[PDB]
């Protein structure tokens, strides 16, 4: 399984953003808006093949999480699809990036502007994302923004879609990698 | 589901979903509500989960 791919909780569906690891412990970062109140997650609708549990959960405010793995023999890429990546980075405005999602695949586009803050109601307020001119939708969230070999943030929202373009925002996967001593492989 | 504290300029992308009057499946109900916000309130939910 790789960035990208489908992830179901016992609520619905997300993305695997990427596959991180400390030592010799293996996870995988999400979005938090799908890791809050998950505990387990399967790689099919079905429930069938586990992946692991909820480690962390950071949303609102940021919107980040991490799944540690528990099936011990299902692959963990350390790419997005077929890319490999190999490390990661800061985004930097007019830089060229890709989302791969499991509800619309990949899509690319370029980063407009850093450090926005996102409204999503209710109190739910996430801060310091990358706006991006990149589409999303309903199945994306937390799925990877890459450029090239370099990891560079996690689907969190916006709005618009595939069809007719839309405005998507990006949790920094440097925030994420710092707050759990992980690395991308 | 309740759409009167909307319309919200932005929305997550978890899929939970939500069929819709017009038969178009909804992927979650920030999505949802927007639309019907959008459609002036004549867009109304059929039933939940896939169409």
């Amino acid at each position: 399984i790789s960035g990208g791919d489908a992830i179901y909780s016992s609520t619905g569906r997300c993305s695997l953003g990427f596959n991180v690891r400390s030592g010799s412990t293996y996870y995988f970062l999400t979005a938090g808006h799908c890791t809050d109140g998950a505990t387990t997650w399967w790689a099919n609708s079905a429930r069938t093949t586990v992946l692991g549990t909820t480690s962390g959960s950071s949303f609102p405010n940021n919107d980040y999480g991490i799944v540690r793995y528990t099936n011990t023999t299902i692959p963990k890429d350390g790419t997005v699809g077929g890319q490999d990546i190999t490390s990661a980075a800061n985004a930097t405005v007019g830089m060229a990036v890709t989302r791969r999602g499991s509800t619309t695949g990949t899509h690319s586009g370029s980063v407009t502007a850093l450090n926005a803050t996102v409204n999503y109601g209710g109190g739910d307020v996430v801060y310091g994302m990358i706006r991006t001119n990149v589409c999303a939708e309903p199945g994306d969230s937390g799925g990877p923004l890459y450029s090239g070999t370099r990891a560079i943030g996690l689907t969190s929202g916006g709005s618009g879609n595939c069809s007719s373009g839309g405005t998507t925002f990006f949790q920094p996967v440097t925030e994420a990698l710092s707050a759990y001593g992980v690395s991308v492989y | 589901v309740d759409c009167s504290e909307y319309p919200k300029p932005a929305c997550t992308r978890e899929y939970r979903p939500l069929c819709g009057s017009d038969n178009k499946t909804y992927g979650n109900k920030c999505n949802f509500c927007n639309a019907v916000v959008e459609s002036n309130g004549t867009l109304t939910l059929s039933h939940f989960g896939k169409c």
